[PDB]
């Protein structure tokens, strides 16, 4: 089945917006492929992870990309859009 | 790279008090101290219990030079889930026969560098990850990622064998199947499950022609004894009688929080404090050293009880750390305790935490000593970092 995803790409960096809810099948493959792309074509040197704050899966999420290689960092940051009302995580490359 | 010496009139508390005393005027920041002591006390335990499993530990549960030194001091192996790490695990002088890379999502760049460092042996749990193996390391060794009845990772039967078939006709060699069964989990018979998908690809690849040597069982343990009792209580019968010793059968484990997460202790200070029930305010918090809470007790220092809430120096809504706990009247300047700080604790100093990283204390007693001494350890070149008084 098609996905759509919200993704923008701004100063070399990526940005994903994750929408509220659970995620549907064959999503591993999505952000596999999502990474495949951040580095063949848009050479990225940095992904990122946004969602809101409140939700019930908030730990879920947060222990997903924890276990994919994501890190969290803290809102304030000079590439983090100032936006209090949503969680951060982050994976650098080399 | 500093341990104190401990002898049976001395305990960590005097260290830890004496280490309160001496940041109390100075640094005033917070402290590490970990027990190197109980880690070979639980691969001896390991031993005790299972020899014949080799225990492969996963780095992003401690990732400080000294704990990777004295674990490949130990001949324990590694799980890698960076490039970086296996920078640093190949620059301490490790055999890469003994090194394996976990993440569940591999980069090219990561595995491009994977090839140029000469380890072979991988996992794997979807089909653009083996295609991508094929396309840029013919010779890798394959280990398949299964799922567990217990959001989601693994891969089905069916997506298996369809991994299998393209992996013989991308003519990669599989030699054995990964899973991970989580520390929390008691439903002993899950295992079974696991174990039963295990036994399928045991058959298929067999009937494709590949070999089987290797079966990785993953890292979920607590550090208790029991847990790791009832462990083996459930594997050992049905493991001796579907892979004996001198089947060719090599059994690996990737223990992680299992070696450290008890092994820790945390002292912090308190910077805050705000009267509504309370609410304090410490000079650390979730955004460094505590993101297991996503995933245990404080103790006060010092010689009326009343509910309150923890927070760190962000000030921001997301950094409580306990939701209420019990503690007399405290005020700015004393100290707290914390027990089991060795689950994902260590990050790396950057300006994701204002370049500031607690100081690094470890603690070793005689008997352990004497235990690491009488194995023919302490005399091989591969310590020649250590210093220990």
């Amino acid at each position: 089945k098609r996905i759509n995803w919200r993704t923008v790409l701004s100063g070399g960096s990526l940005y994903i917006e994750i929408p509220g809810g659970a995620l549907p099948e064959g999503s591993k493959d999505s952000f596999a492929v999502l990474l495949e792309f951040a580095e063949e074509q848009l050479r990225a040197d940095h992904v990122f992870i946004c969602f809101h704050k409140n939700r019930e899966d908030r730990a879920a999420l947060l222990r997903t990309f924890s276990f994919l290689g994501f890190e969290i960092v803290r809102p304030g940051h000079p590439l983090v859009p100032k936006r209090p009302d949503a969680c951060f995580m982050a994976y650098t490359f080399e | 790279y500093s341990v104190g010496l401990l002898d049976e009139g001395t305990d960590l508390g005097n260290v830890i008090d004496n280490y309160v005393y001496e940041h109390t005027l100075t640094g005033k920041n917070a402290f590490f101290v970990g027990d190197l002591g109980k880690i070979v006390k639980k691969h001896s335990q390991w031993q005790n219990v299972v020899a014949q499993i080799k225990p492969f530990y996963t780095v992003k549960c401690n990732s400080a030079p000294a704990v990777l030194e004295i674990l490949a001091a130990l001949g324990t192996g590694f799980a890698c889930s960076s490039k970086n790490e296996m920078a640093l695990v190949q620059e301490l002088g490790v055999p890469p026969e003994n090194i394996i890379y976990i993440s569940p999502c591999k980069q090219v760049s990561q595995i491009k560098y994977a090839a140029k460092v000469g380890v072979n042996i991988l996992t794997c749990d979807n089909e653009i990850e083996l295609k991508k193996i094929a396309r840029n390391h013919p010779n890798a060794k394959v280990l398949l990622h299964i799922a567990t009845e217990d959001m989601k990772f693994g891969t089905t039967l069916k997506n298996c064998r369809h991994l299998l078939e393209c992996a013989k006709e991308l003519d990669v060699q599989i030699i054995g199947v990964k899973f991970h069964v989580s520390s929390a989990c008691k439903e002993s018979q899950v295992y079974v499950h696991a174990l039963s998908d295990a036994r399928c690809v045991f058959d298929m690849a067999g009937e494709i022609g590949f070999t089987m040597n290797m079966l990785d069982i993953g890292g979920g343990f607590t550090g208790t004894e029991f847990q790791l009792e009832e462990v083996n209580h459930v594997i050992s019968p049905l493991l001796d009688i579907y892979f004996p010793e001198g089947s060719g059968v090599k059994i690996i484990s990737e223990p992680g929080s299992y070696y450290v997460s008890s092994a820790f202790t945390l002292a912090v200070n308190i910077i805050a404090k705000k009267v509504v029930a309370f609410m304090y305010y410490m000079n650390d918090g979730v955004y460094g050293s505590f993101a297991s809470k996503l995933s245990t007790i404080p103790e006060v220092h010092k010689k009326p009880l009343f509910t309150s809430s923890l927070w760190g120096p962000s000030c921001d809504e997301l950094d409580q750390i306990v939701e209420s706990c019990l503690l007399p009247e405290l005020n700015v300047g004393d100290w707290l305790i914390f027990d089991n700080m060795g689950a994902d604790s260590f990050h790396e100093p950057s300006a994701f935490n204002d370049f500031q990283r607690p100081a690094i204390y470890y603690m070793m007693s005689f008997s352990d000593w004497y235990e690491m001494q009488d194995a023919g350890i302490t005399s091989d070149s591969m310590m020649k970092n250590f210093f220990f008084v």
